[PDB]
């Protein structure tokens, strides 16, 4: 049998972990008790969903995952929430001092004095499992925890587990919900120390998700609840392949192979069509071809970028419920007709497809409107240059004034080191520019 | 629950802090007896940071009051919270607070501050977690600054991994008298700069110029000042007291707010300024509120921010209005006043909103700024000291109890350095 471990670092990370995990438990027919679907009820399952949950004696399907933060602000806040008994008490760690938007705070002050406990817990959890494949990372650029602790933890993992792959679910930060102006600094400081250990990363854009929750989801003041639920839905729409059945993009290694040409460049865009708002009953109907052709629109692209102005490298999809391959191929052929899309001049660039036999499951008391068709494009479009260069520009504006430098310097960083990292990511931008 | 130990000293410090503590207790609704008589459960959720717990489940605020004139509790009981502070730690002096630095900062009073430090150290550990230290006083001469910066030096010595904060008040030669203070201030702040990074400069001159000219006053008394200050520097910490978006901790407040390890003099304001009138007033609207926000007269400092540029701005709204629409006029201000902000620091507008309204007021908003503007106030206090240093007045006692002239000159050098830094970062 196989298995995987999802890590959860940072306040944002653990919020999204709660939302995602509750949605996943709901979807498979599991319940906050996890009584039994149809199986042996003790060491049962045998379908793909066992790779996330494992039954205890009661057949509870305990999710072998952990949540981590440096302050007992949110960890406890959900430890006495809906899923109190779903996870193991004393299997959720609570730090003491908040990283307070300081990357070095999570890197050499407080996270460095606790990481040993996290390593012990994850290693014990791995000893409990038998079929580990890799790791799923939920963190954020902006926060000190979700960047410094993330980087240091994954460095330790790459030191001790040097074979398995790993996938990062980070959150690209936005000014409109910004809670710091040291946020580009932490973002660069962590990401410059990821490529050497990172394998693939799924970063989500706050401004993009915010525009989704408003322009189509009918919200004006979205809290973390709205954005978090929507991103949990899109993350489920991505990982459904690993959740259910043998199809396109089953394994993490398969993920990266289908997606990652060159090890340094492992940032793929993602989309998920159904963003239809809410209890608003029906203004139109659904269609496979409709959603498939509307997928290419810049509407739902997880990160704001201009794909049509950049050469592609690959294209994967995934569909929920209402299976029939024929019209799927017809839709592919219709969209195949080269309006303005381009591809790679030295390899086949077919639209790989793998379909699933289950319609999307919506939260029982939330905003999203029930649907049964869906697409999920994991395009490896080069056009994420734009966003990375925008963040780099926002970075190097504040380096002529030496702003905020001392705050990171005081705990063990170096002033000129930032220039090395900036040149590293200028070279990465050059690497995107290379493909032409 | 990272608790905070409150340090407080001096005649003016105790005067301001008594009314401040009264205001915060009233807003939190705990009875002047010391029991929760509030009006909801959103009050005591984590407020242990300011209010500890007693055996009988009654709460107990933790804050030290010290001085050098023997009678302080005799004056602390002048309000409504005399016995409320725990009645074993009103450490009192013997002589008084004549406008003499180093009379508390070197020889006497310094003898008492060793026991003071022992008592505060004993006080600290009982809490679950420590946030840091924050201090309320004025830069006024006479045991007011000496004890202050002295205790700053020792607390910074003992706990480098915490955060200081000063609510000091700059004296000014318009409301007051006994003019030897420029010495006391421009010498104490000379090492406050190196010793602390979290300051609020409530200009007493500005408070007079707004309280007596365009606030319908004739002779501003000290309670008159106390009203405005116990409003603004009590609403400054609602973010600490109330959960919300920008819950930033002292360390995080700094890292969001202080770019350089010296340029850390915040100049606050408060749009619905109100003299002591029982009737509240006619209602005001959100755009009017955020326009009186940047009212140059409203500023608790000695400058008009139109004359300069900002570095790192905060804001804390309070009341019931349009939660999510405030961003509209935040970005409107940003778009129409790009010149007011700086390009070196983008997105310098951290904003948040608190549901609770203050006592005796529905719509309001505490403000915090960080601008080049305070260069004006520092130039004022530098000239109002250098034009008189040539005559060497009154330095007899200072040169007798343990100072020297080179110290005065190097303090002037440091303050010219700070004004130069503000000037060049404006250039
Ligand atoms: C041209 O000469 C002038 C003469 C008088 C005035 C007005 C005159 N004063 C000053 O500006 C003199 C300031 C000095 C200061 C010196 C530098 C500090 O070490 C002093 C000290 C304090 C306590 C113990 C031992 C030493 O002393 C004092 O603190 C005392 C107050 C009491 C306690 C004697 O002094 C006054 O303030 C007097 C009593 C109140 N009245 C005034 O408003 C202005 C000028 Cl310009
Ligand atoms: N989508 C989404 N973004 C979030 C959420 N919580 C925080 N963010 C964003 O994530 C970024 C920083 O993450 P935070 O959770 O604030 O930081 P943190 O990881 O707790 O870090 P420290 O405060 O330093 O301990 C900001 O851009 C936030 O707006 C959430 O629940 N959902
Ligand atoms: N802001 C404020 N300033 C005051 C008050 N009372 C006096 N002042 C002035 O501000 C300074 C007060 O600090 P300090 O000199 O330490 O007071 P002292 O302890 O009475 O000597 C003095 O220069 C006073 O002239 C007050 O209630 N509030």
């Amino acid at each position: 049998m196989r298995e995987c471990i999802s890590i959860h670092v940072g306040q944002a990370g653990v919020q999204i972990g709660n939302a995602c995990w509750e949605l996943y438990c709901l979807e498979h027919g599991i319940q906050p008790d996890g009584q039994m679907p149809s199986d042996k009820t003790i060491g049962g399952g045998d379908d793909s969903f066992n790779t996330f949950f494992s039954e205890t004696g009661a057949g509870k399907h305990v999710p072998r995952a952990v949540f981590v933060d440096l302050e007992p602000t949110v960890i406890d806040e959900v430890r006495t929430g809906t899923y109190r008994q779903l996870f193991h008490p004393e299997q959720l760690i609570t730090g003491k001092e908040d990283a307070a938007n300081n990357y070095a705070r999570g890197h050499y002050t407080i996270g460095k004095e606790i990481i040993d406990l996290v390593l012990d817990r994850i290693r014990k959890l791995a000893d409990q499992c038998t079929g580990l494949q890799g790791f799923l990372v939920f963190h954020s650029f902006g926060g000190g925890t979700g960047s410094g602790f993330t980087s240091l933890l994954m460095e330790r993992l790459s030191v001790d587990y040097g074979k398995k792959s790993k996938l990062e679910f980070s959150i690209y930060p936005a000014p409109q919900v910004s809670t710091a102006v040291v946020e580009p600094y932490n973002s660069i400081l962590t990401t410059h120390t990821t490529l050497e250990h990172s394998d693939c990363a799924f970063m989500v854009d706050n401004e993009a998700i915010y525009d989704i929750c408003r322009r189509n989801l009918d919200i004006e003041r979205p809290t973390y609840t709205n954005l978090n639920r929507l991103i949990s839905q899109i993350v489920s729409s991505i990982t459904a392949s690993l959740r259910f059945d043998g199809a396109l993009n089953v394994d993490l290694t398969e993920f990266q192979t289908n997606l990652v040409p060159y090890p340094r460049i492992h940032f793929p865009l993602a989309t998920y069509a159904p963003v239809i708002s809410a209890e608003k009953a029906y203004h139109e109907q659904l269609s496979v071809a409709e959603i498939t052709n509307a997928c290419f629109e810049p509407a739902n692209q997880m990160v704001k970028c201009d794909p049509r102005h950049g050469k592609y490298m690959a294209c994967c999809l995934l569909y929920r419920g209402d299976v029939v391959p024929k019209d799927v191929n017809a839709a592919i052929a219709t969209i195949k007709t080269k309006r303005s899309i381009q591809f790679v001049d030295w390899c086949p660039t077919g639209f790989k497809v793998g379909i699933n036999y289950q319609p999307p499951t919506v939260v029982p008391g939330g905003d999203l409107a029930k649907v049964q068709r869906a697409v999920c494009m994991l395009s490896n479009t080069t056009a994420i240059a734009e966003a990375w260069a925008r963040l780099d520009h926002k970075f190097d504006l504040m380096y002529a004034k030496r702003a905020f430098v001392h705050w990171y310097v005081g705990e063990g960083m170096e002033e000129g080191e930032f220039s090395e990292a900036r040149e590293d990511m200028a070279a990465l931008e050059k690497d995107y520019e290379e493909v032409g | 629950m990272r608790e905070i130990v409150h340090i407080q000293a001096g005649q003016c410090g105790n005067q301001i802090g008594a009314k401040f503590w009264e205001v915060i207790s009233d807003e939190h609704g705990i009875d002047p007896s010391g029991n929760y008589v509030g009006d909801s459960d959103l009050q005591l959720e984590r407020i242990s940071v300011y209010y500890n717990e007693a055996s009988s489940h009654k709460y107990v605020p933790r804050a030290i009051l010290v001085d050098l004139e023997p009678g302080t509790m005799d004056s602390v009981r002048s309000g409504a919270f005399g016995h409320l502070f725990r009645p074993d730690n009103f450490i009192f002096g013997q002589s008084g607070a004549g406008n003499n630095w180093a009379k508390g900062h070197y020889t006497e009073g310094a003898e008492l501050v060793d026991s003071v430090l022992d008592v505060v150290r004993k006080e600290c550990e009982n809490c679950d977690c420590l946030q840091g230290f924050q201090l309320t006083h004025s830069l006024g001469g006479g045991t007011g600054s000496g004890m202050g910066t002295l205790l700053i030096s020792k607390v910074r010595e003992e706990y480098p991994d915490r955060i200081m904060n000063t609510f000091s008040v700059v004296p000014s030669p318009k409301v007051s008298d006994t003019v030897v203070e420029p010495y006391n201030a421009t010498l104490s702040i000379h090492q406050l700069v190196e010793n602390t990074d979290e300051t609020y400069c409530i200009d007493n001159e500005a408070l007079y110029d707004i309280c007596f000219r365009t606030l319908k006053l004739a002779t501003p008394t000290y309670g008159d000042l106390n009203h405005l200050v116990s409003a603004t520097m009590s609403g400054v910490t609602t973010s600490l007291r109330f959960p919300g978006q920008l819950n930033a901790d002292l360390r995080k407040l700094a890292v969001n707010m202080v770019p350089f390890p010296r340029l850390h003099f915040f100049m606050p304001g408060f749009a619905p300024l109100t003299a002591r009138g029982s009737q509240q007033y006619r209602a005001l609207t959100v755009p009017e509120l955020t326009q009186q926000m940047f009212d140059a007269k409203n500023m608790m400092a000695a400058c008009d921010p139109r004359h300069g540029r900002y570095l790192t701005v905060a804001t804390v709204f309070r009341g019931r209005m349009s939660m999510k629409e405030v961003d509209e006029q935040m970005l409107a201000i940003q778009s129409k006043n790009s010149s007011y902000f700086v390009e070196w620091i983008p997105n310098n507008v951290k904003v948040a909103v608190c549901d609770i309204p203050p006592r005796g007021l529905k719509m309001s908003s505490t403000f915090i700024g960080n601008s080049t503007a305070i260069q004006e106030l520092f130039k004022r206090i530098s000239e109002q000291f250098t034009a008189m240093f040539r005559r060497k007045a009154f330095l007899h006692w200072y040169t007798g109890e343990g100072m020297d002239e080179m110290e005065f000159t190097e303090a002037e050098s440091n303050m010219n350095d700070l004004v130069s830094e503000y000037q060049q970062y404006q250039d």
